[PDB]
């Protein structure tokens, strides 16, 4: 690995580094070297982790949109005739796919495995959930169906740890949710699961939130809102 | 645009 | 190169899709590609380099900037000592330096000896002035005054052509004279000169306006603007 | 913040 001769901490710092540049490619790269060192990882951590990769597969996904939209007008009635649009399609959609498989292989070597609290282990099967749901936005082919339910099985595992051991306004739980609801209605064709998953979420999290202190859930308010827009998006 | 994070 | 292999028409319209997807990485390998090709390049394909590299540095500039900042913090008084951001910032500008040097070899084998209309030449040469003059902004040691001076000289071979051979509404010019203005306000450390420039090269401009037809100037007017903002800041 | 083009 090139970045097994650099300390941890030294990998930590960088990586904070290149969020604030918004150098994501770099911040995923030392986050990888991080996690390789063998260490399980804090809470800190774990973010920094989820957020550059979620931001470099974001950016490859919109891209991969924006080709496969080209790809689709071309193949049209009346639509001109080369196999550019659907080779760089591909280049895009082969760079995506090693990014998704790289997450993955950190999470199965050996995140999830060490993981044993909570917060940590719903965290690393919400983010396989996403990765693999990432890999089926793209599938086409014999494969389609096993890696949608394995999106499916990370999700549920995630779904019923965090059930059971996080309150109804955990950011963790609640951003879980969102997925897996946007999953629901986007890849499974499952919209009314969706809406249905989404509003319990949503009214849970409401009746929870006077255990709260003020300025400790701003994310968590920020979910709910999440929430009743896909609600209002698909309703 | 579905809402995720 | 990775490219020699793709036809050069197939080049361009990938770096025309990867543009559409704002992959502007790609867009300049399959420019770089299509340039060494050996053929000059037409009004639209100069376009397309020149996007794709300005975007690429212009990312790299900014996130160099970022970095750059913290590093001057942390060299302040009263702050708390290691060495990552300095080694991160230098990551960086190596990177940056790479595609400058990129560009310039490019410009330099062969574009610029074989340009031999006004449009082209000077074009090639005001990118030339563009990428000594990022190399400028990062440079601090003994080659320092030399990068300026190759930026000078190449700018002002280009202002020299386009006086003589061009309208002065001429996008391509008025765009020369903006970046050379700002050489000289931010690298050279003469902002007097850059306003006078900016100033004379308004003024032209404006005084040729009435030999335009309307929907066909869109970015001289544009570029018009941008002078008149440095005015409005510098003064 | 200087304009460049
Ligand atoms: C600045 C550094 C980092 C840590 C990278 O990002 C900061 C953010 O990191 C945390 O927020 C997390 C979190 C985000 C919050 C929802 C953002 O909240 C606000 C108001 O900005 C978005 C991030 O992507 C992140 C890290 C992602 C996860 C997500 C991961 O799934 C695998 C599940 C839900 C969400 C949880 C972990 C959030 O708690 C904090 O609780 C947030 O604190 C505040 C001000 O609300 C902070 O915004
Ligand atoms: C969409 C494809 C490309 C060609 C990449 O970009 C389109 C743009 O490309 C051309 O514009 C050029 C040009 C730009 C114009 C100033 C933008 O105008 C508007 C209203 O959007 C910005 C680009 O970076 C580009 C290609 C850069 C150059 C610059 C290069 O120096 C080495 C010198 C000045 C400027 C000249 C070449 C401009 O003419 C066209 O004349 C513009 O036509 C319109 C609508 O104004 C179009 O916006
Ligand atoms: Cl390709
Ligand atoms: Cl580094
Ligand atoms: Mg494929
Ligand atoms: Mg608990
Ligand atoms: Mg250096
Ligand atoms: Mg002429």
């Amino acid at each position: 690995g090139a970045m097994g001769s650099m300390e941890r901490a030294s990998l930590i710092q960088k990586a904070k580094l290149a969020e604030q540049a918004e150098r994501y490619e770099d911040m995923a790269a030392f986050m990888k070297g991080a996690v390789e060192k063998g260490e399980e990882l804090s809470c800190e951590e774990r973010n920094l982790l989820s957020v550059a990769y979620k931001n470099v597969v974001g950016g490859q996904r919109a891209a991969w949109r924006v080709l496969s939209s080209i790809e689709q007008k071309s193949n049209e009635e009346g639509s001109e005739e080369g196999p550019e649009v659907r080779e760089y399609r591909e280049k895009v959609e082969t760079e995506l796919q090693g990014v998704c498989d790289t997450v993955l292989g950190l999470l199965d070597s050996h995140l999830i495995k060490e993981a044993g609290d909570a917060e940590s282990r719903v965290f690393y099967l919400k983010m396989k959930g996403d990765y693999y749901r990432y890999l089926a936005e793209v599938a086409t082919g014999d494969d389609k169906k096993r890696i949608i339910d394995s999106a499916r099985s990370a999700y549920q595992e995630a779904m019923d740890i965090s059930k059971k051991e996080m309150p109804p306004t955990n950011p963790i739980r609640l951003g879980l949710a969102l997925n897996f609801s946007v999953f629901h209605y986007e890849i499974a064709n499952s919209p009314e699961e969706a809406i249905s998953l989404a509003k319990t979420t949503f009214d849970e999290a409401m009746a929870d939130l006077h255990t709260l202190s003020e300025d400790s859930y701003k994310d968590s308010t920020l979910i709910m809102q999440l929430l009743r827009d896909n609600l209002t998006l698909w309703t | 645009q579905n809402k995720s994070m």
